[PDB]
């Protein structure tokens, strides 16, 4: 019922405007808000009463209404402004109702390998006659990579749970990897290794039942 | 200031009720304009479910089938959300909202709870330390960990040194598994010097059951206790 662009980029300093138009009944008779939504996150009040901020909201965000629609207005365009923006008002009928939402892109960040932390499995899940290597993928850009597992030497495709990656904070993303065996598997290779391939090098970690570094 | 906090199991199953309450602080809640509820599926936008306001009259989303009731209890301070013969479509996150005035448009939102719609049961998690070793140091600092492992269902809340450890602290996002339950790891760095001579918890709360942890994660020694052991 309120329409906004469901995508919009720009490269970073650059000035952004998101746009929701509705009717004369809907945006026209009534005040405007604006949400960001970062991953995970609810919704934040970015602007209401048309164009007002919210204390703690930068000036980097503004809000304006040209008739039947209204307007978001980011300036300074940062990685930080990564999100989805949602505008809302009332209907005809006096009840809620959201744009559909906006996804934001920063363009033009630069590419950034990921680091992989590879924890064997603990004393403690080994008693209980379990084992559980963790690989952990942190702060790579952007947000793909695929997860190979071995055994010594060997592929392993059994027992492999990796999620798809999803953003983090500082807009890096993060992943991770789980390898299921049996206590008698880990004890009796050489050695494991996680290995995280992003856009094309591989980063690689390894843990060995032989291991004890104090 | 006026803050809002919903509460809810974050497990329904099909065609069961569910219950959800909102709990207003800072604010007499007969005095708000309106309060309501908004959801949001997994990646999807936000949907009306239903309002109320202070002349006590409700309004509710009509794609919801006469399924929505809200109420407030002005005893306890809180309003309340039941969404009736719920099917795997009302899976999303919930929100509850409020506008103080008629005559502005700054609403107050809860931080949202995840409701989970299945039959599957509760599991709380088995919690693991992921001990810090050579391997997982780098500079001079270490990385130690705990593993929370089979769970249901989301979320799972971990803090470190009961939240007085908050920097290089990541807490990853969780698995599913083919077997239907979940898996997450949480990782502190921490400096290495520090390692000998520090305790380092990880605190462990699975809300939707009733499950509460904490596992010590300490450095694995090297050397037998009962042999010299020093030059």
């Amino acid at each position: 019922v309120l329409t906004q662009p469901p995508s919009v980029s720009a490269a970073p300093g650059q000035k952004v405007t998101i746009s929701c138009s509705g009717s004369s009944s809907n945006i026209g008779n009534n005040y405007v808000s604006w949400y960001q939504q970062l991953p995970g996150t609810a919704p934040k009040l970015l602007i209401y009463d048309n164009n007002k901020r919210p204390s703690g909201i930068p000036d980097r965000f503004s809000g304006s209404k040209s008739g039947t629609s209204a307007t978001l207005g980011i300036t300074g365009l940062q990685t930080g402004d990564e999100a989805d923006y949602y505008c809302g008002t009332w209907d005809s009928s006096l009840n809620p109702v959201f744009g559909g939402g906006t996804k934001l892109t920063v363009l033009g960040q630069p590419k950034a390998a990921p680091s992989v932390t590879l924890f064997p499995p603990s004393s403690e899940e080994l008693q209980a006659n379990k084992a559980t290597l963790v690989c952990l993928i942190s702060d790579f850009y952007p947000g793909a990579v695929t997860v190979a597992w071995k055994a010594d030497s060997s592929p392993v495709k059994a027992g492999v749970e990796t999620t798809t990656p999803s953003k983090q904070s500082n807009n890096k993303y993060a992943a991770s990897s789980y390898l299921s065996l049996t206590p008698e598997q880990w004890k009796s290779h050489r050695s494991y290794s996680c290995q995280v391939t992003h856009e094309g090098s591989t980063v690689e970690k390894t843990v060995a039942p032989t291991e004890c570094s104090g | 200031q006026v803050q809002l906090q919903e509460s809810g199991p974050g497990l329904v199953k099909p065609s069961e009720t569910l219950s959800l309450t909102c709990a207003v602080s800072g604010y007499s809640i007969s005095s708000g304009y309106y309060w309501g509820w908004i959801r949001q599926p997994p990646g999807k936008g936000l949907e009306w479910i239903g309002s109320i306001y202070h002349s006590g009259s409700t309004y509710y989303n009509p794609s919801l089938k006469s399924r929505v009731t809200i109420s407030v209890d002005t005893s306890k301070n809180q309003f309340s959300l039941k969404l009736s013969s719920v099917t795997a479509a009302d899976t999303a996150v919930y929100y509850c909202a409020g506008l103080t005035q008629s005559s502005h448009n700054d609403a107050n939102w809860g931080q949202g709870t995840l409701v989970t719609v299945s039959s599957a049961s509760t599991k709380g998690p088995s919690v693991f330390p992921l001990a810090p070793s050579s391997k997982s140091t780098s500079g001079g600092t270490a990385a130690l960990g705990c593993l929370v492992k089979d769970y249901f269902p989301e979320p799972v809340t971990v803090s470190w040194n009961s939240g007085a450890l908050t920097s290089g602290v990541h807490t990853f996002p969780a698995v599913l598994q083919s077997s239907g339950l979940y898996s997450l790891s949480s990782v502190v760095t921490v400096p290495s010097s520090s390692l000998g001579t520090q305790t380092y918890i990880c605190n462990v709360n699975h809300k939707p059951s009733n499950t509460k942890v904490d596992k010590k994660v300490e450095p694995k020694s090297c050397l037998a206790m009962d042999y010299k052991d020093h030059d």
